[PDB]
């Protein structure tokens, strides 16, 4: 129905079209450490 | 410097710290509304962005609120897989 | 021609054996039921190639058979005994921890005296009192007769109990509905012997409540005994029905002969005591030794081919397998029970070895002749009786094994001293 | 012994409600009936994997419930596929 | 349709996670108290653990 | 007849010689018994290579192992074993899984000798590589000793490894033995040194409402308090107080000791919460050492010291 999935990036574009940021942030249980997904 | 005057805190966690901690706490049960309980959520993707969708991002924003996609919605909203039936793992 | 496979010997068995249960909802797949001198058994009617999970040959439902729970409250989930019963006190008169088999037995005698019960029908195949192999129905000349003391005064300690349980329950001034179920003390001792002999222990689950319970259930008490099994009991919540299941790999062919666990890694006495059973391969029995002298192990495990952590012992065959046609549970036995040293990788030193075995030998050969008889006699002695009492033949097998064990040790000893130096 | 009740024996065995008693009664041994769908589409995603248009007769899973139903004493037809013998 | 929009959007993180979550309390239904007639008192005991 | 009688003397001094670490001696017995005509066997090879074995001698070993091999005669287990037990002490582990398929091109069985390569490596300060081995057996369908099971996430945990602990800990559970409140624990420990308490609320969720074999202690509560306490994203002061309140459970053995204590006074201190401060330290110094505990070698922020400094500005100096 819609077509990182389109529809997550349609809404953090228009989040941060009013100054407001998104991460995703997966962490990674095995090593610790984080990951942005973009 | 535990609690404010004015919150809204489980009643699980409160007889906890009622029987943990010796400073006054008082506490009376509310009865919430099935929208105002919906609007207090561990979440504001979802289950907080339904109704208002102008104060529940503000404050959310202000706050810095970190939010661990536990619910339904909010892995809908996002596209990911939903943790319910062949999906919640384990 | 016929094919001679082990389970030709003996002839089919009733097929009413197999229609009281098919009315019900009992299947048996690619099983057949034959019964011979010793009793049922269960064989194979169709080779069955290695396969990746297990088959079922056996689908037991759960209103067929009795079930006691092991904990305090005693809940029967076939609920065969009214509320207000009398036998419910003589049920529950009794500890909750060393004595199991007695509210076994009396579930049995009630269900023996209520109709449209699966039982009534059933009681007609289980061993009558002079078929019977158990030493609860056996006389003092054959415990005298086992020339082992210690048996003897736990069999007759577990006689005298069950003699003194009768007579303390089934009094005089007992009602009616109790004393039609034992009218004679021979009855409940019989009933003992069937509830100690046949009783599978299994963690059934039926709901939400997962119990562990004693159940005695019909078709799968034909199953025989052997430490190399072929199949195991399995619960089914979904439908309350046990399963019987091949192992997963393990090839079978047609005339086979199914059988599984009783009692796994226990001695050959508790077989003896329990199921009134000896196999002189038992890979669990324990030689005592009283001297000093220690063989070496690992040497001991790569000259007979025994390969494997000392929680599982198995003969490699594909190491050598018609060189080692010797490697059976008596020799994984022996190197299981005999006084060995290991200290680290320092190899052994052929005088020392040497010097070991022969007082190995020697103090075999003074345990042995501390038996009145010998070997030959009582293999004399078990074929000179034609048809003798079940005990007796149990009694002179179990000795038998006995002397084979201590002659197989003596013989691997000798095995080992001969082919240590290639 | 009902002796007119061959046409439903054969109805069922054309129409294809063979699979849906296939079906439960694998559901009969598993606690969870998500656990069960997800080994099934591994094993169906393996058996894929190696050999492309070999996936069974005319599919995979199928193919995997028919050696699934095979292996416990059940003859069944390889992915459950039997054409018409009278079709002009 | 809005009271069963509203009633979904109430509740939907509430998803099955353990098997036992250790409780000893429980309600107590009593029909002498709690159901007046027999009809209410199975309706409320059937599939309660 | 006089065979045996010749091989008796033949292979005793030859043992005799290799008991004490000689290998000279066995080689020129294996020369001398070679020129009398009867050819070499396995038992008389074991002792050659257990000559080097005792004299951790590698190439030795190697070289005995191909004088045996070449003659057309496979060896003996112990042989193999010695020699995987050598590699292994060394660290040479890559020198282990040929040995390893060489004993399996033998048909022989690889369990007890790779339980023995991945034990010595252990013990020789060669964790990486063994953590490699175990995985790499792992796989193939061998199973492991439970044991070996703790001790590799023992070993694991106090160096600081999670991603082969957790590891070793999903093989574990899918061989067929479940986790226990130990296992559990030292996973929680590499957890709680990572910055976020989620990572380790969720093994305390896990813990607690799961089976009785796995129920918490007073180190769980030790460390998922540690993880709450020394955050450094939000608040984090009603949690604490939560999990306090899930502590009181007498009936479960779960009583504090002095660590316990010493965190909740760090905790409750740094929160301007002086009022139950005070109360927790009563605790802790009703125990022996237990300021040394507060005063955590001065890492944190020298608990001691703010603690000191918060009954001095709030002026409650019979406190102090």
């Amino acid at each position: 129905k819609s077509d990182a999935p389109e529809s997550f990036r349609l809404l953090v574009r228009e989040l941060r079209s009013l100054a407001l940021e998104l991460n995703h942030f997966l962490v990674s249980e095995k090593n610790f450490q984080i990951n942005r997904k973009e | 410097n535990v609690f404010s005057p004015g919150e809204l805190i489980g009643l699980l966690r409160a007889e906890r710290m009622g029987r943990a901690l010796e400073e006054a706490i008082c506490y009376r049960v509310v009865l919430l509304g099935i929208t105002r309980a919906s609007l207090n959520t561990q979440s504001f993707i979802s289950e907080a962005s339904f109704q208002e969708t102008a104060r529940v991002l503000a404050k959310a924003a202000l706050r810095g609120r970190i939010d661990w996609l536990k619910g339904l919605k909010e892995n809908v909203v996002l596209g990911g897989v939903i943790p319910v039936g062949t999906g919640f793992k384990g | 021609q016929p094919h001679d496979t082990p389970a030709s010997q003996l002839e089919l068995a009733d097929p009413d054996f197999y229609k009281i249960g098919y009315v019900r909802s009992f299947r048996a797949y690619g099983i057949e039921f034959r019964e011979g001198p010793d009793g049922y058994g269960v064989f194979a009617s169709r080779d069955v190639e290695p396969l990746r999970r297990a088959r079922v040959i056996m689908e037991i439902p759960l209103e067929l058979m009795l079930t006691i729970s092991k904990k305090l409250p005693w809940m029967f989930f076939p609920d065969i005994i009214p509320v207000g019963h009398p036998i419910f006190d003589i049920i529950n008169s009794t500890n909750p921890e060393t004595d199991s088999d007695l509210r076994l037995a009396c579930l049995l005698l009630y269900a023996f005296d209520c109709k449209d019960n699966f039982w009534q029908l059933y009681g007609d195949f289980l061993p009558s009192d002079d078929e019977c192999t158990s030493f609860l129905l056996a006389t003092e000349e054959d415990l005298l007769e086992l020339q082992d003391e210690k048996l003897a005064s736990t069999m007759r300690e577990q006689q005298q109990r069950a003699l003194e349980f009768w007579e303390k329950n089934w009094h005089s001034a007992v009602p009616l509905k109790i004393k039609r179920l034992a009218r004679d003390p021979e009855r409940f001792i019989w009933a003992m012997c069937i509830a100690q002999s046949r009783s599978i222990n299994l963690q059934m689950r039926i709901g939400a409540l997962v119990q562990d319970a004693n159940l005695l259930v019909p078709y799968a008490d034909m199953m025989n005994h052997s430490f190399q099994p072929n199949c195991f009991f399995h619960w089914r919540f979904k439908d309350r029905m046990l399963e019987v299941m091949i192992n997963a790999g393990q090839r079978i062919r047609k005339g086979d002969e199914m059988t599984v666990d009783y009692m796994a890694g226990q001695k050959n006495n508790f077989f003896m005591q329990r199921y009134g059973f000896s196999s002189p391969v038992n890979p669990w029995d324990v030689i005592h030794f009283t001297g000093d002298a220690k063989i070496h192990l690992d040497t001991f495990l790569s000259v007979f081919n025994i390969s494997g952590l000392p929680g599982e012992y198995y003969h490699n065959s594909r190491l050598s397998n018609d060189g080692d046609s010797f490697v059976d549970g008596a020799i994984i036995a022996a190197a299981r029970t005999l006084p060995t040293w290991s200290d680290g990788d320092l190899p052994p030193i052929p005088s020392l070895e040497r010097k070991a075995v022969k007082e190995l030998q020697e103090e075999c050969h003074q345990m042995l002749a501390e038996f009145p008889t010998t070997s030959d006699e009582d293999q004399k002695i078990l074929d000179s009786m034609p048809d003798c009492r079940r005990t007796l033949e149990a009694a002179i097998k179990y000795r038998l094994h006995r002397k084979l064990l201590i002659e197989k040790v003596i013989q691997a000893l000798d095995i080992y001293q001969d082919r240590i130096l290639f | 012994r009902i002796p007119f009740l061959e046409e439903q024996v054969r109805k069922i065995r054309d129409g294809g409600k063979l699979l849906t008693m296939d079906i439960h009664r694998l559901l009969l041994n598993e606690d969870n009936r998500f656990d069960f769908v997800n080994e099934i589409a591994a094993e169906a995603k393996q058996y894929v994997e190696n050999n492309r248009d070999e996936y069974g007769a005319k599919k995979a899973i199928l193919h995997v419930l028919s050696n699934r139903m095979n292996d416990a004493g059940v003859y069944r037809a390889e992915a459950y596929m039997e054409s018409d013998p009278f079709k002009p | 349709g809005y009271l069963t929009r509203r009633l979904v959007e109430v509740v939907q993180h509430i998803v099955v996670r353990r098997t036992d979550c250790g409780t000893a309390r429980g309600i107590s239904v009593s029909p002498r108290n709690g159901m007046m007639p027999e009809r209410i008192f199975i309706q409320t005991l059937i599939g309660r653990v | 007849g006089t065979e045996k009688v010749l091989r008796l003397v033949f292979m005793e001094e030859l043992m005799e010689r290799a008991r004490n670490a000689d290998s000279k001696g066995v080689s020129q017995v294996i020369y001398d018994m070679i020129a009398a005509g009867l050819s070499p066997g396995p038992r008389s090879f074991h002792g050659f290579v257990v000559s080097h074995v005792l004299n951790r001698d590698n190439d030795g070993a190697m070289h005995a192992l191909r004088r045996e091999l070449s003659e057309g005669l496979r060896p003996l287990h112990e042989t193999f074993l010695a020699l995987v037990r050598l590699f292994g002490a060394k660290g040479l582990a890559t020198r282990g899984l040929e040995i390893l398929a060489a004993m399996e091109k033998l048909k022989y069985d690889i369990r007890q000798a790779w339980l023995v390569l991945v034990e010595e490596l252990v013990r020789s300060n060669h964790l990486e590589d063994a953590n490699k081995v175990f995985l790499k057996g792992a796989e193939g369908g061998l199973r492991a000793t439970d044991e070996i099971y703790d001790l590799l996430i023992e070993q694991d945990c106090k160096v600081g490894d999670h991603s082969n602990a957790l590891t070793i800990a999903y093989e574990m559970e899918a061989a067929g033995r479940m986790a226990t409140t130990f296992h559990f624990n030292c996973l929680l420990s590499v957890q709680a040194t990572c910055g976020i308490p989620e990572i380790a609320f969720a093994t305390f969720e896990n813990m607690e409402y799961g089976e009785d074999h796995m129920k918490p202690d007073t180190e769980t509560y030790n460390w998922v308090i540690q993880a709450y306490t020394r955050a450094e994203s939000y608040d984090r002061v009603q949690d604490v107080a939560e999990l306090l309140g899930m502590m009181v459970e007498d009936h479960k053995r779960v009583q504090p000791n002095v660590r316990t204590y010493a965190l909740l006074v760090e905790c409750f201190t740094k929160y301007c919460v002086v009022r139950e401060a005070i109360r927790h330290f009563r605790g802790l110094k009703n125990f022996e050492g237990g300021t040394q505990v507060l005063y955590n070698d001065g890492k944190y922020g020298d608990p001691l010291s703010l603690y000191l400094r918060a009954l001095c500005r709030e002026g409650r100096i019979v406190e102090l």
